[PDB]
């Protein structure tokens, strides 16, 4: 499994820029694709959405008119083409794989980013802490709150944990609130009922250092939190 | 002033209508009746064709309730239909009831180019014969509408039926009272094209078109439809060819009468023929029913 | 030879007939038992509610 | 409304994606012919496939002759109960069973004097009459004719023919056994068999392969369209 | 004068 | 010879002391013993879901150990995992060999084996990095066609074969760990023991056979019916077995009385059994037959309670989901039913 995206640079604001994201590794085809930004030292942004087969696509508002979200499935490519780049623009869009089934697991897989700069009713997640201290060996839970509650009829909480590493792109931790996604150790745990919901990593060690992401996916504008650091 | 009788027809041809118009009664219900209920006993044989098969039974069932009663009483013992009403439904049912038979005819026929030319392309399915009943019974009724409005009963006093009883009741008619006559010529022609044409023209063109391939007992296929191409033509013919005879050539009085109380019944025997003949040849020369 | 399979033929009927056996009487309580102390929780047997039926239409 | 979450109607999708690919696969399948192979051990079966073109389960061989595609299922290395499986074998267009002209003179392995043109008889006589192949046509081919032609100046038909009364000729001889084996069938009305006698050169009988599953192939469209 | 056999 | 006749009999004195021992066990039969006890009511099943999609005969479908998912084979060569809560199609498998006659769901719900007249059994890997599913080991050395599969864990699978045998194997290295010989006809179905620790075996000998999946050997063998025995299930305590034969009939052995405790036959019924699946409490047995339809046993009083008439061809497939809340059925018709009870 591998992303790679191309087609960042210096671009003037009303201009255009094509976006393209190379998958390798995987079955392409069969997975829906989306496109995540995030602006200098912000938090993610979910930008649009591509279904497998192309039947369905979704925009974020901010972005409506403006990107527009393709791919071929041949030759394994993701595109995005914008159009009218404003300043508010400037970010580093990832390449985010996320195939739908009974048990699947989502937004499992991250490209590495690439980096634009353009030179001059939507459920609200709330992660009140913005920076903990924590120390090896000790515990530490991360607190989330969403404006609606996350708990679908089918019984389904929809809310996703994230991991970025400094440096690096995010990662998946726990999908749907309890799931521990594959290649993440067994001291992630999730919990939470339908609105407030929180993630215990006991006996934390290094390389756990960096920003913690809630998303929810119940509804399409899908809304990641500010981000809670964890600094040593 | 006109003094006729009730009876029509004297008593040994009235007679043998009557017995004639028996024997396709008995056949039409005896043959249907058996084919609807060998395609219902079957669940797993529920295919699209025999739902076909299903729906002619009921088109030929529907014409041996209303068509040969209320047109053999027209014109062999009573020479009026009574009510108001009830000439406007009479005609409504009969006219619903030929229409679906001659255009499930075309639909068989369909079904069975599709089934011979594209076995697996144009794959027919439970939707199809929805989607093709649907439209053939809508046809059927919107064909007719126009002449559903115009089936009035006129008033035709002075003219009288006095029999041995002496029945008193004022004749009537039942003609097409459109706005203007040339309304009813122009009807006529568009229901001979929609009747006698169209689906005529479809039938014989598919039907040649499938024999040709076959020709490359594959012989026996090709007589059989060849034998239903002309059964379809022959039977139906003199009843459209003298409709249309008095409708644009409109004859003389002496001809008129004569097609009036003679040619008229025996061309509409030949027309319900077809609904009793449709089970014997639809039935048991299909084979699938005779195998089931 | 068959006489090879002659004696694994005697050997499997050696080693069947040394089993032992119960009553055929205790076999059929200990089902009516295990049958009986189960029931409530059959839902095919006792059916449930719509409301904690999964499969409702 | 909808009652539906975001991953719910997604999963939706890809089961009608799903949906459209078995649509796909099954029209694809259904445009093509499938023959089931059958016969003796040594009959010539092997030759045959040869011809048209590590585990002794099931050999599948696909070709393609005249925009034709054929799906032929070689089964003879199945050595358990054929009445446990043979009805997987319920839709096949046509069953191909060879024969060998040359065992009226060869007995069998066991040499309990069941002669193998009797043991092809017999299996003949239970996959004609079989429950599951009542509206299947038989390709029957008559395998090594030559050197069964070469044979039949040494050892007439009485062997293995107590009741033959024609002259040791070939094609008299040829034309008796083939009668003998038609003569099984207890459905000449349902089924038809097409017999051939293989040629040295491959095309004749691909040929007449093409042609019989072609006419059976007619046949079955009769058989949907009332006709027949 | 309009008096005609019924249709079909 | 002399040697071969006096071990044919001993082998006749063996069985009849067997047979002796059987009979003295037995006193008292189970309809007997069950006959103060309330029948069942009328078991009335509606269909509450249809699952379409499949373009050919169905012949195996197993429930996943969750009660939601399950996994169908219909020799049109797709092995279809399916969400029976919502109908959808959670995988779509395409087979190398499309006479796959029986398939099966790993408890852990990572892998799905399938196999047929290739005499293969095929593991395919659900779990994988790259989204779509993958022959994760092709498992061969049966000389007969593959008939039945069962996973004890997701490193252990026992197969029975149309070559009269068993065989245990070790995925990981896809070798035969054990063989189990003593069949002298085809071996039609298996059914696990809860604990894994014990199997039973129905053949075409009219016999069923317990065998240790540890030791390998035979420990008991049942005799009873009149022709092939075509299903085969555990009952849910562990002690018992129910076997569906060509006979017409069902029975039910038990394990530690070695012997017959009741059949399950009527004269309306003259077909044979395809499959046979227990209650969760165990006190229905479903039997699917050639009749089209799945008729539902009182499984202590030998009385039909139900039926389970939905498939316009034979009923091939049976399975009741590890919490008893519903039953699916398969068929030649190539669709699958979920039927349920109601309040």
């Amino acid at each position: 499994v591998q992303l790679v995206e191309s087609g960042g640079g210096l671009v003037q604001p009303g201009g255009s820029r094509k976006l393209s994201c190379s998958a390798s590794g995987f079955a392409f085809s069969s997975f829906g694709m989306h496109w995540v930004r995030q602006a200098p030292e912000k938090g993610l942004e979910w930008v649009a959405y591509i279904s497998s087969g192309s039947g369905t696509i979704y925009y974020a508002d901010t972005v409506k008119g403006r990107f527009t979200i393709s791919r071929d499935d041949p030759k394994n490519t993701l595109f995005l083409q914008m159009t009218s780049l404003r300043s508010e623009d400037t970010a580093m869009y990832y390449c985010v794989r996320s195939i739908y089934y009974y048990g699947s697991s989502p937004f499992d897989f991250w490209g590495q980013g690439t980096t634009l700069t353009v030179s001059a009713a939507d459920i609200v997640m709330t992660q009140a802490t913005s920076s903990v201290p924590v120390t090896p060996g000790e515990s530490v839970s991360i607190s989330c709150r969403s404006s609606k509650s996350l708990l679908h009829s089918n019984g389904n909480t929809y809310l996703y944990w994230f991991l970025q590493r400094p440096g690096q792109s995010p990662q998946l931790l726990i999908y749907r609130m309890s799931n521990l996604a594959s290649g993440v150790p067994d001291r992630f745990s999730g919990s939470g009922s339908g609105t407030a919901f929180t993630l215990t990593i006991s006996r934390l060690e290094a390389e756990d250092v960096g920003v913690y992401y809630c998303m929810q996916h119940l509804e399409y504008p899908l809304t990641f939190g500010a981000g809670t650091k964890l600094e040593l | 002033l006109t003094f006729s009788s009730y009876y029509q027809h004297t008593s040994p041809v009235a007679a043998m209508f009557i017995v004639a118009y028996a024997l396709i009664f008995l056949l039409c219900m005896v043959g249907n009746t058996l084919v609807c209920f060998i395609v219902l006993k079957n669940r797993h044989m529920h295919t699209v064709t025999n739902m076909f098969i299903l729906n002619l039974a009921v088109s030929d069932l529907l014409v041996g309730i209303f068509c040969m009663p209320t047109t053999l009483v027209d014109n062999l013992i009573t020479g009026w239909p009574f009510d108001n009403a009830t000439c406007k439904m009479s005609g409504l049912v009969q006219g619903m009831s030929v229409s679906a038979s001659v255009f499930t005819l075309v639909a068989i026929a369909v079904e069975r180019f599709r089934c011979i030319v594209h076995p697996f392309r144009e794959k027919l399915t439970l939707r199809k014969a929805l989607v093709t009943i649907a439209v053939i019974w809508a046809l059927a009724l919107l064909i007719m509408c126009p002449s559903a409005v115009t089936l009035t009963v006129t008033r035709e006093e002075h003219h009288f039926m006095v029999d041995a009883r002496n029945r008193s009741y004022p004749l009537y008619s039942c003609w097409e009272a459109w706005p203007e006559k040339g309304m009813r010529r122009v009807y006529t022609t568009v229901l001979f094209s929609h009747i006698y044409l169209a689906p005529l023209a479809l039938i014989v063109v598919m039907y040649a078109r499938i024999a040709r391939k076959l020709c490359q007992r594959r012989a026996r296929v090709v007589h059989m439809l060849v034998m239903v191409a002309l059964f379809f033509t022959l039977s139906w013919l003199p009843l459209w060819a003298l409709l249309l005879l008095i409708d644009y050539g409109q004859l003389s009085a002496p001809q008129l009468h004569l097609v009036t109380v003679y040619a008229f019944p025996f061309a509409h025997w030949l027309a319900f023929f077809n609904s009793s003949a449709n089970p014997i040849i639809y039935g048991y020369f299909n084979e699938n029913f005779r195998r089931g | 030879a068959s006489i090879a399979q002659a004696r694994k033929l005697v050997e499997q009927l050696k080693m069947e007939a040394n089993i032992d056996r119960i009553k055929v009487s205790k076999a059929a309580a200990d089902l009516m038992a295990y049958c009986e102390a189960h029931a409530k929780e059959d839902p095919l047997l006792t059916p449930v509610p719509a409301s904690e039926n999964p499969f409702r239409e | 409304g909808c009652t539906l979450s975001a991953e719910d109607k997604a999963a939706v999708e890809r089961s009608k994606m799903i949906d459209r690919n078995l649509r796909e696969d099954g029209e694809k399948a259904a445009r093509e012919v499938k023959l089931l192979l059958l016969g003796a051990g040594e009959s010539g079966k092997s030759t045959i496939v040869k011809q048209m073109k590590k585990t002794t389960g099931i050999v599948e061989t696909h070709f393609t002759f005249k925009d034709l595609h054929f799906k032929m299922f070689d089964v003879g290395a199945q050595r358990s109960e054929r009445k446990k499986w043979i009805h997987c074998f319920e839709g096949v267009t046509a069953i191909i069973f060879c024969v060998a002209l040359s065992d009226y003179d060869l007995v069998l392995a066991e040499d309990e004097e069941m002669n193998r043109m009797h043991e092809s008889m017999k299996l003949f006589d239970s996959i004609c009459n079989n429950k599951w192949f009542t509206d299947t046509s038989i390709i029957l081919f008559l395998n090594k004719k030559d050197l069964f032609e070469e044979k039949i100046k040494k050892s007439p038909l009485t062997i293995c023919y107590p009741e033959y009364a024609g002259s040791n000729t070939y094609e008299e001889a040829a034309a008796y056994i083939q009668c003998q084996f038609e003569d099984l069938n207890k459905r000449k009305d349902t089924k038809e068999i097409y017999t051939h006698f293989t040629c040295s050169t491959d095309t004749k009988n691909v040929q007449f392969v093409f042609d019989a599953v072609t006419d059976v192939i007619i046949k079955n469209n009769l058989k949907d369209c009332g006709l027949f | 004068v309009p008096n005609l056999p019924q249709r079909f | 010879q002399s040697e071969l006749d006096q071990l044919r009999q001993e082998a006749e004195q063996l069985k009849n002391q067997i047979r002796d021992a059987r009979k003295a066990c037995a006193d008292a039969t189970l309809s007997q013993i069950t006959n103060n006890i309330d029948p069942v009511g009328r078991i009335q099943m509606r269909t509450r879901r249809t699952l379409r999609g499949h373009l050919a005969k169905i012949y195996a479908m197993h429930w996943g150990t969750d009660s939601r998912l399950l996994v169908s084979a219909s020799q049109d060569g797709k092995l279809i995992i399916w969400d029976s809560y919502t109908t959808n199609k959670v995988h779509a498998i395409p087979l190398r060999s499309s006479w796959v006659m029986t398939c099966a769901y790993a408890p852990s719900g990572n892998y799905v084996a399938c196999g047929g007249l290739d005499n293969i059994c095929s593991i395919y890997n659900l779990k994988t990095r790259e989204g779509n599913v993958r022959v994760s080991r092709e498992l061969a050395g049966h000389t007969g066609y593959l008939s039945c599969c069962r996973f004890l864990d997701d490193n252990q699978i026992v197969t029975s074969s149309g070559d009269t045998t068993c065989a245990l194997w070790d995925i990981e290295t896809g070798q035969q760990t054990t063989t189990f010989t003593g069949h002298t006809g085809d071996v039609m179905s298996l059914s696990l023991a809860p604990d894994t620790r014990l199997f039973v075996s129905g053949a075409c000998d009219a016999s069923a056979k317990l065998w240790d999946v540890r030791e390998g050997m035979c420990r008991q063998t049942f005799t009873g019916h009149e022709s092939d025995i075509n299903a085969i299930c555990f009952f849910p305590n562990g002690n018992a077995f129910a076997t569906g034969s060509d006979d017409a009939t069902c029975r039910l052995f038990d394990l530690r009385a070695d012997q017959e405790l009741m059949t399950y036959s009527h004269d309306n019924i003259i077909c044979g059994i395809t499959s046979v699946s227990f209650s969760k409490s165990g006190r229905l047995l479903l039997a699917g037959y050639d009749d089209f339809n799945c008729n539902v046993w009182d499984a202590l009083k030998a009385d039909r309670a139900g039926v389970l008439a939905g498939h316009d061809n034979r009923v091939s497939c049976l399975g009741v989901t590890d919490d008893g809340m519903a039953v699916a059925t398969g068929s030649w018709d190539s669709f699958l039913k979920i039927w349920n009870g109601s309040s």
